Protein backbone atom coordinates (compact mmCIF):
# COMPACT_ATOMS: atom_id res chain seq x y z
CA UNK A 1 0.00 0.00 0.00
CA UNK A 2 0.92 3.74 -0.42
CA UNK A 3 0.76 6.44 2.22
CA UNK A 4 -0.93 9.30 1.58
CA UNK A 5 0.30 12.36 0.15
CA UNK A 6 -0.20 15.62 1.80
CA UNK A 7 -1.64 17.40 -1.87
CA UNK A 8 -3.97 14.52 -1.57
CA UNK A 9 -5.22 14.95 2.12
CA UNK A 10 -5.97 18.79 0.77
CA UNK A 11 -7.30 17.37 -2.48
CA UNK A 12 -9.83 15.18 0.14
CA UNK A 13 -10.32 18.16 2.72
CA UNK A 14 -11.70 20.42 0.03
CA UNK A 15 -14.05 16.88 -1.58
CA UNK A 16 -15.45 16.61 2.06
CA UNK A 17 -16.32 20.15 2.71
CA UNK A 18 -18.66 19.58 0.67
CA UNK A 19 -20.79 17.33 2.03
CA UNK A 20 -19.84 19.04 5.60
CA UNK A 21 -22.26 22.14 4.44
CA UNK A 22 -22.75 22.92 7.78
CA UNK A 23 -18.83 22.99 8.65
CA UNK A 24 -18.83 20.59 12.27
CA UNK A 25 -16.59 18.28 11.25
CA UNK A 26 -18.86 15.33 10.45
CA UNK A 27 -21.31 13.97 7.53
CA UNK A 28 -24.82 12.89 8.21
CA UNK A 29 -27.13 11.11 6.55
CA UNK A 30 -28.77 13.82 5.64
CA UNK A 31 -25.94 15.38 4.37
CA UNK A 32 -25.12 12.43 2.22
CA UNK A 33 -28.35 12.26 1.16
CA UNK A 34 -28.74 15.51 -0.16
CA UNK A 35 -25.60 15.30 -2.00
CA UNK A 36 -26.71 11.85 -3.59
CA UNK A 37 -30.57 13.59 -4.77
CA UNK A 38 -28.49 16.59 -5.90
CA UNK A 39 -26.85 13.59 -8.61
CA UNK A 40 -30.04 12.32 -9.20
CA UNK A 41 -30.09 9.06 -6.85
CA UNK A 42 -33.21 8.51 -4.54
CA UNK A 43 -31.50 6.74 -2.10
CA UNK A 44 -33.60 5.34 1.05
CA UNK A 45 -32.78 6.14 4.56
CA UNK A 46 -31.93 2.85 4.93
CA UNK A 47 -29.64 2.75 2.62
CA UNK A 48 -28.23 5.48 3.27
CA UNK A 49 -27.73 4.54 7.14
CA UNK A 50 -26.01 1.34 5.66
CA UNK A 51 -23.63 3.71 3.58
CA UNK A 52 -22.56 5.48 6.24
CA UNK A 53 -22.24 2.61 8.30
CA UNK A 54 -19.67 1.13 6.43
CA UNK A 55 -17.08 3.97 6.70
CA UNK A 56 -18.25 4.88 10.31
CA UNK A 57 -15.04 3.15 12.59
CA UNK A 58 -16.49 3.99 15.66
CA UNK A 59 -19.94 3.44 15.17
CA UNK A 60 -21.19 7.02 16.06
CA UNK A 61 -23.30 7.35 13.58
CA UNK A 62 -21.78 9.93 11.51
CA UNK A 63 -18.46 10.24 9.00
CA UNK A 64 -15.57 12.41 10.24
CA UNK A 65 -12.95 13.19 8.17
CA UNK A 66 -10.39 10.84 9.28
CA UNK A 67 -13.12 8.04 8.28
CA UNK A 68 -13.15 10.05 5.27
CA UNK A 69 -9.46 9.66 4.71
CA UNK A 70 -9.55 5.85 4.79
CA UNK A 71 -12.65 5.57 2.48
CA UNK A 72 -10.54 7.95 -0.17
CA UNK A 73 -7.50 5.70 0.47
CA UNK A 74 -9.52 2.47 -0.37
CA UNK A 75 -11.50 4.11 -3.25
CA UNK A 76 -8.00 5.15 -4.92
CA UNK A 77 -6.59 1.31 -3.54
CA UNK A 78 -9.16 -0.94 -4.58
CA UNK A 79 -8.55 -1.11 -8.31
CA UNK A 80 -8.72 2.53 -8.93
CA UNK A 81 -11.85 4.60 -8.84
CA UNK A 82 -13.47 6.13 -11.85
CA UNK A 83 -16.99 4.98 -11.65
CA UNK A 84 -17.01 7.64 -9.04
CA UNK A 85 -15.76 10.42 -11.90
CA UNK A 86 -18.16 9.44 -14.39
CA UNK A 87 -21.13 9.13 -12.26
CA UNK A 88 -20.31 13.33 -11.26
CA UNK A 89 -19.83 13.78 -14.88
CA UNK A 90 -23.70 12.70 -15.68
CA UNK A 91 -24.95 14.70 -13.00
CA UNK A 92 -23.46 18.02 -14.02
CA UNK A 93 -24.21 17.26 -18.24
CA UNK A 94 -28.10 17.30 -17.70
CA UNK A 95 -29.40 16.89 -21.39
CA UNK A 96 -26.57 14.15 -21.70
CA UNK A 97 -25.24 14.87 -24.66
CA UNK A 98 -21.84 14.67 -23.76
CA UNK A 99 -20.58 18.37 -22.78
CA UNK A 100 -21.29 20.44 -19.40
CA UNK A 101 -22.53 23.61 -20.62
CA UNK A 102 -22.38 27.08 -18.35
CA UNK A 103 -25.87 27.07 -17.73
CA UNK A 104 -25.39 23.60 -16.77
CA UNK A 105 -22.91 24.10 -14.60
CA UNK A 106 -24.96 26.90 -12.93
CA UNK A 107 -28.25 25.36 -12.72
CA UNK A 108 -26.10 22.73 -10.90
CA UNK A 109 -23.99 24.96 -8.26
CA UNK A 110 -27.52 26.98 -7.91
CA UNK A 111 -29.31 24.08 -6.80
CA UNK A 112 -26.99 23.17 -5.16
CA UNK A 113 -27.51 26.72 -2.90
CA UNK A 114 -24.30 28.08 -4.38
CA UNK A 115 -25.98 31.49 -5.64
CA UNK A 116 -22.32 32.09 -8.41
CA UNK A 117 -22.14 35.21 -9.76
CA UNK A 118 -21.58 35.55 -13.76
CA UNK A 119 -17.75 35.93 -13.19
CA UNK A 120 -17.84 33.08 -10.88
CA UNK A 121 -19.70 30.51 -13.39
CA UNK A 122 -17.09 32.14 -16.62
CA UNK A 123 -14.22 31.40 -14.62
CA UNK A 124 -15.52 27.72 -13.75
CA UNK A 125 -15.75 27.41 -17.56
CA UNK A 126 -12.47 29.28 -18.86
CA UNK A 127 -10.21 27.27 -15.96
CA UNK A 128 -11.77 23.64 -17.21
CA UNK A 129 -12.10 24.36 -20.94
CA UNK A 130 -8.89 23.35 -22.38
CA UNK A 131 -10.05 22.94 -26.06
CA UNK A 132 -11.70 26.52 -25.95
CA UNK A 133 -14.82 25.28 -27.19
CA UNK A 134 -16.99 26.79 -24.43
CA UNK A 135 -18.01 23.81 -22.67
CA UNK A 136 -16.44 20.95 -20.53
CA UNK A 137 -16.49 17.46 -21.84
CA UNK A 138 -15.26 14.06 -20.03
CA UNK A 139 -11.55 14.72 -20.40
CA UNK A 140 -11.91 18.32 -19.18
CA UNK A 141 -13.36 17.39 -15.87
CA UNK A 142 -11.45 14.34 -15.21
CA UNK A 143 -8.18 16.60 -15.34
CA UNK A 144 -9.85 19.45 -13.69
CA UNK A 145 -10.91 16.57 -10.93
CA UNK A 146 -7.94 14.07 -11.09
CA UNK A 147 -5.76 16.74 -9.52
CA UNK A 148 -2.46 15.97 -8.83
CA UNK B 1 -12.19 29.64 -6.53
CA UNK B 2 -14.01 28.05 -9.61
CA UNK B 3 -12.84 24.21 -8.73
CA UNK B 4 -15.62 22.02 -9.91
CA UNK B 5 -13.29 19.61 -7.86
CA UNK B 6 -14.79 19.90 -3.93
CA UNK B 7 -18.33 20.03 -5.63
CA UNK B 8 -17.28 17.13 -8.15
CA UNK B 9 -15.29 15.54 -5.33
CA UNK B 10 -17.81 15.62 -2.88
CA UNK B 11 -20.12 14.13 -4.93
CA UNK B 12 -17.26 11.41 -5.82
CA UNK B 13 -17.21 10.04 -2.43
CA UNK B 14 -20.89 9.47 -1.68
CA UNK B 15 -21.50 8.21 -5.68
CA UNK B 16 -18.54 5.95 -4.96
CA UNK B 17 -20.11 4.85 -2.12
CA UNK B 18 -23.14 3.83 -3.95
CA UNK B 19 -21.51 1.86 -6.11
CA UNK B 20 -19.26 0.50 -3.95
CA UNK B 21 -22.14 -2.63 -3.11
CA UNK B 22 -20.44 -4.83 -5.33
CA UNK B 23 -23.15 -5.75 -7.66
CA UNK B 24 -25.90 -6.85 -5.44
CA UNK B 25 -27.42 -9.22 -8.26
CA UNK B 26 -27.25 -12.08 -5.63
CA1 LIG C 1 -21.93 18.21 9.00
CA1 LIG D 1 -17.88 8.02 12.84
CA1 LIG E 1 -24.89 18.94 -21.68
CA1 LIG F 1 -13.94 22.23 -23.97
Amino acid sequence: ADQLTEEQIAEFKEAFSLFDKDGDGTITTKELGTVMRSLGQNPTEAELQDMINEVDADGNGTIDFPEFLTMMARKMKDTDSEEEIREAFRVFDKDGNGFISAAELRHVMTNLGEKLTDEEVDEMIREADIDGDGQVNYEEFVTMMTAK
Amino acid sequence: KRRWKKNFIAVSAANRFKKISSSGAL
